[PDB]
């Protein structure tokens, strides 16, 4: 009887396929379960915080390049985990995230200039985690973390704030 | 046993299913869910439609409302009506996809962009997104297509442009840099003293 | 006599277990401290947490209070909440740390850094 049980990891969901009813709208939770050996099947899907990086350069709103890393911890809905596996598939992320993410984040970082950036990271990161959950939650995903890990700006702007800093050590030295 | 597994034919989660019928060619009125489903072995053929949203990426350079070039990659995520399937079948096959996207995500998304300058395009990403979303919504509904998200995942300029820009903000540095050349003067004045 | 051997698991030294069940998972109201303890041979198995502190040292570059590049390392000395492991497991696994402090530190850490001038 082992191919009519169905082990559920820990942090793990599993959508049934039912041959004759397709999909079912409730989600199994974790341990071993009982279903038809050929009638149905379940899909597994992880109900854990996973993490995925995002480096991308864009622009402030002066239009400087911006070296940004977001990473963010995300997990799908369970109650949602039918619809997603007949809407996006068991790829959602790599479906969803590499869109939604880079665009809001790089729409975010537009709206603050260098020393906002660095100064108000905080505030950054909050509007990020703003949008990035509201264009997320129709797709059925939750946020659990949204962090600003990188965040550097142009070879040529990045010599010349350490010029302006060795004209206040020079200033010192007078 | 062979012949019913001839007539047996599985569709997956977030797949459907039309029938080519040799009596009327496409069915116009059966798109099956998932399931299981039974066909004649001869008469009726099964076509399979992928209608979960599937990413596409347009790159492309194009001009902004002053024909300065953008370098413009656009993601959108399309799946096809599932209420139209079978009409689709008819007009567009399986290459729906490749047939429409080609054109009207190009279009679209330039004629848009035509509508901004650098400033306006990146300062304002998710309202030319929003355009683009809304017009690509309504020339891909004429093709039975549904657009579930549209992004602008890169959006740079030339190489001369950027090193403008960054000769700019260099400048900006150098005037507060210049205020420590104010603490430095008072230092070389009482020296002149 | 393996059997019995099979349904014996020690923790110790500072780690506690956890009971991943086949009649729901997780339970989440069982950790087990050190000592000897004994498991169903099939229905249960252990996940083993170490809960002791734990060195990460994240090195990175960021910008000061005026922008001025600074290379900062930080050390943090971490531990699971040993009074919560079971939902850790069902929310984060066994690789909690590598799952949560990479963005955490670095976000706090830069975000503080950036309130300072060198």
């Amino acid at each position: 009887v082992n191919s009519a049980l169905y082990n559920v990891d820990a942090g793990h969901r599993a959508v049934i396929f039912d041959r004759f009813r397709g999909v079912q709208d409730i989600v199994v939770g974790e341990g071993t379960h009982f279903l038809i050996p050929w009638v149905q099947k379940p899909i597994i899907f992880d109900c854990r915080s996973r993490p995925r990086n995002v480096p991308v350069i864009t622009g402030s709103k002066d239009l400087q390049n911006v070296n940004i890393t977001l990473r963010i911890l995300f997990r799908p809905v369970a109650s949602q985990l039918p619809r997603i596996f007949t809407s996006i598939g068991e790829d959602y992320d790599e479906r969803v995230l590499p869109s939604i993410t880079t665009e809001i984040l790089k729409s975010v970082v537009a709206r603050f200039d260098a020393g906002e950036l660095i100064t108000q990271r905080e505030l950054v990161s909050r509007q990020v985690s703003d949008d990035l959950t509201e264009r997320a939650a129709t797709f059925g995903l939750i946020l659990d973390d949204v962090s600003l890990t990188h965040l550097t700006f142009g070879k040529e702007f990045t010599e010349a704030v350490e010029a302006k800093q060795v004209a206040q050590q020079e200033a010192e030295r007078a | 046993a062979y012949g019913v597994r001839e007539s047996v034919f599985t569709v997956e989660g977030g797949h459907r299913a039309i029938f080519f019928n040799r009596i009327g060619g496409v069915q116009q009125d059966t798109i099956l869910a998932e399931g299981l489903h039974f066909r004649i072995p001869w008469f009726q053929y099964p076509i399979i439609y992928d209608i979960r949203a599937r990413p596409r990426k347009i790159s492309s350079p194009t001009g902004s409302k002053d024909l300065q070039m953008v370098n413009i990659s656009l993601r959108v995520l399309s799946r096809p009506n599932a209420q139209e399937l079978p009409s689709m079948y008819q007009r567009l096959g399986l290459d729906y996809e490749e047939r429409v996207l080609p054109s009207i995500v190009n279009e679209v998304l330039k004629s848009v962009v035509a509508k901004f300058n650098a400033s306006q395009l990146i300062t304002q990403r998710a309202q030319v997104s929003l355009l683009i979303r809304r017009e690509l919504t309504e020339r891909a509904k004429d093709f039975s297509l549904i657009l579930d998200d549209v992004a602008i995942t890169e959006l740079s300029f030339s190489r001369e442009y950027t090193a403008a820009v960054e000769a700019k903000q260099v400048a900006q540095q150098e005037a507060q840099r210049a205020q420590f050349l104010v603490e430095k003067a008072k230092q070389e004045q009482r020296q002149k003293i």
